[PDB]
């Protein structure tokens, strides 16, 4: 719901009097009325847009006293009736245009991806390869594959190696699913400051008791700026499989040649490794090493303030009239909200040592009849 | 300056046009990248100048890059097709003869050139 | 910010403007160059904060540099020119007193006094 | 030469107008100084030129800088409000067109522009 809302402070009053016949004939009173609304949007998750209209004074009070026959007048402690009105208002600055589509533009995280290995495509097939290779060893014994430089140890270090590379893109699966929730990831651009200052003179201060002119100087700031979200599409992300298995074929390994020798090796989790392996190859497959993703809303954010000083001009003021030196400032700010074409980007998933683990496994050598 | 894209034409005047977007930049350095569904375009500027001697010649060299790679299908891996040109010249020198000398580099290579290059023909 | 192109207007307001263009920016550090055929014209903007001393006040800094270089000519070698500014008021002080100052020192210096300035006057 | 009282006009044009005096002079240096109950006026005026070593141009250098001291009053202690400019030039060098870039610098320097770097834009 929109709701509109008024607020006010008191900044300063004062007490001005004129005497005749040694009477106070008026003794008005003067308030200066420190002033501020806002409206804002409430009950709804999504972001909403939002505005701040803001004003403050500092005044400093005049003071002193005139005598005349039977009758006087004083301001002493009356801050000027010039804040009565209190009207301000900011300074026209050059006008922005298609801030969304830049910082849509700009924002885009797209960025080339490491290329993808070759053995990638038989990813799916290493399951079968060790099974049938350490059933044929345990068989015909180790002599087996001793034409191909190959045995038990190197076996083993080949499984430890694809372990090592499942727990890590197990890892990175679990941190871009992280990465979905949360909003998705957050950018953020600057558009500038926009500064300009300028004078005023012969500012009428104080209408009654006298009068009081005063000199006027006025500045002001702008700025800009725009974030965006950039969250994955639904259904695109990695395999999310949880792991405790690995550890309990870690456990096996840790047993040596001699503990698989023995029945240890009938533990293997080889339904786990097969699924998943299947699972990650074809999407690895799918996709060329990437996660796409889209952009939510794009909201611009310009917030503008101004500063108006005065300075007492003792040229035009009765002689008994002594300061009357006030400030004021006007601040405003501002939030909406605005959105673009269709956009889909392309961000890497892993790079370099997370892909070159295992492509240089020894089994390679082996020729696939013999196990195929 | 060099806004916020880079317009290319592939296949010379008349060709499919292509804007890659602004990406990087440092130190006199800028990158554009365009990312597309078989392939990728990668366009970069550097500029550099050697250091000072104590009895030699300052020189300055520019550098321009297009860089495009094609993604992997079955079993063939990807790989990358570049071409990049530099300018070697005194700090001082005259600009305009300069210019001269890239455009006549420039207007030397045409498509049959090309044809004629990539066969070894020496 | 304040722009990409800067102009240098050679002998104050008489005339002979110059339009260097922006090349790098690293950090609110910029700097702008232009090359001409006997001449280089370069600028640079920079802002800093002292080393933090226990309890001593924090310092602003603002540097404004310009420099030129002439190419060799003859037997005449390389050689450059440059004049630069300094300003220097505590963090968070009131801006519009500094910028009095500095200003007025502005308004101090005109062409007579360089005149004058150059003869190792004092 | 250069004046016995050294005139400081804060606010530029139309301003509040002070004079310093010479007060000391040593080094190729001058001094000018002024006090008040809250605060006080230094001005200095330097000359420099470097070591001669043997196959290079040899450069002399000018300062002039405007210092701005408050006392101490309460908690707060002391502070400065300092703003200086230097000059560096060859020797034998036509004096007009070092006269002519400070006017350019100085004429470049006005309150938009201390207004404007007070936020650190680069
Ligand atoms: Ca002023
Ligand atoms: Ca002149």
């Amino acid at each position: 719901m929109a709701r509109i809302r008024n607020r006010s402070s008191i900044a300063s009053s004062g007490m001005s009097t004129f005497y005749l016949f040694g009477t106070p004939i008026v003794n008005e009173e003067i308030i200066v009325r420190n002033t501020e609304w806002c409206s804002d949007v409430i009950g709804n998750p999504g972001d909403n847009p939002l505005d701040i209209h803001k004003q403050e004074w500092t005044i400093k009070p005049l003071s002193g006293q005139i005598i005349f026959g039977s009758g006087t007048y004083r301001s002493l402690q009356c801050p000027p009736e010039y804040c009565r009105g209190a009207s301000l208002s900011h300074l026209s600055l050059p006008s922005q245009s298609g801030l969304g589509t830049t910082a849509l533009a700009r924002t885009n995280p797209s960025r080339p991806a490491f290329n993808l290995p070759a053995f990638i495509g038989e990813l799916r097939d290493l399951p079968r390869m060790f099974k049938i290779a350490g059933d044929t060893m345990l068989r015909k014994g180790a002599n087996a594959f001793l034409s191909y430089q190959f045995g038990w140890k190197p076996l083993i270090s080949d499984i430890s190696k694809a372990l090592d590379f499942s727990a890590t893109v197990r890892t990175r699966s679990d941190e871009w699913h992280r990465l979905y929730s949360n909003g998705g990831l957050k950018r953020r651009i600057n558009l500038g400051v926009d500064i300009e200052q300028k004078k005023e003179n012969d500012v009428v201060l104080h209408s009654s008791n006298g009068f009081v002119v005063a000199s006027h100087t006025v500045i002001t700031v702008r700025k800009t700026w725009a974030t965006v979200r950039w969250r994955p599409d639904a259904g695109s992300l990695p395999p999310i499989t949880k792991s405790s298995s690995e550890k309990h074929a870690r456990a096996l390994l840790g047993l040596g040649v001699g503990g698989l020798i023995e029945g240890a090796w009938q533990l293997m989790p080889w339904s786990w490794m097969v699924d998943w392996f299947g699972n990650v190859g074809t999407f690895l497959q799918a996709s060329n090493n990437t996660i796409g993703a889209s952009p939510g809303l794009v909201n611009i954010m310009t917030t503008t303030t101004t500063n108006h000083q005065f300075s007492v001009k003792r040229d035009l003021s009765d002689g008994w009239i002594k300061g009357g030196d006030c400030s004021a400032t006007v601040t405003s700010k501002a939030r909406s909200q605005s959105s673009g074409p269709t956009i889909t980007a392309s961000i890497p998933n892993l790079s370099g040592r997370q892909l070159s683990i295992l492509g240089a496994l020894g089994i390679q050598r082996v020729p696939r009849h013999l196990l195929r | 300056a060099l806004g916020d894209t880079l317009t290319i034409t592939l296949g010379g005047s008349g060709g499919t046009a292509k804007v890659l977007r602004k990406i990087n930049q440092d130190g006199y350095t800028s990158e554009y990248y365009l990312p597309e569904t078989s392939s990728s375009f990668r366009a970069k500027v550097r500029h550099t100048k050697e250091s000072v001697k104590p009895n030699q010649v300052q020189y300055e060299r520019h550098n321009v890059e297009f860089t495009e790679t094609v993604y992997a299908s079955g079993s063939t891996p990807e790989f990358v097709r570049q071409a990049y040109v530099v300018i070697r010249h005194k700090v001082g020198d005259v600009s305009a003869t300069v210019s001269d000398l890239g455009e006549a580099l420039s207007f030397y290579l045409n498509e049959a050139l090309y044809g004629k290059l990539i066969g070894w023909e020496s």
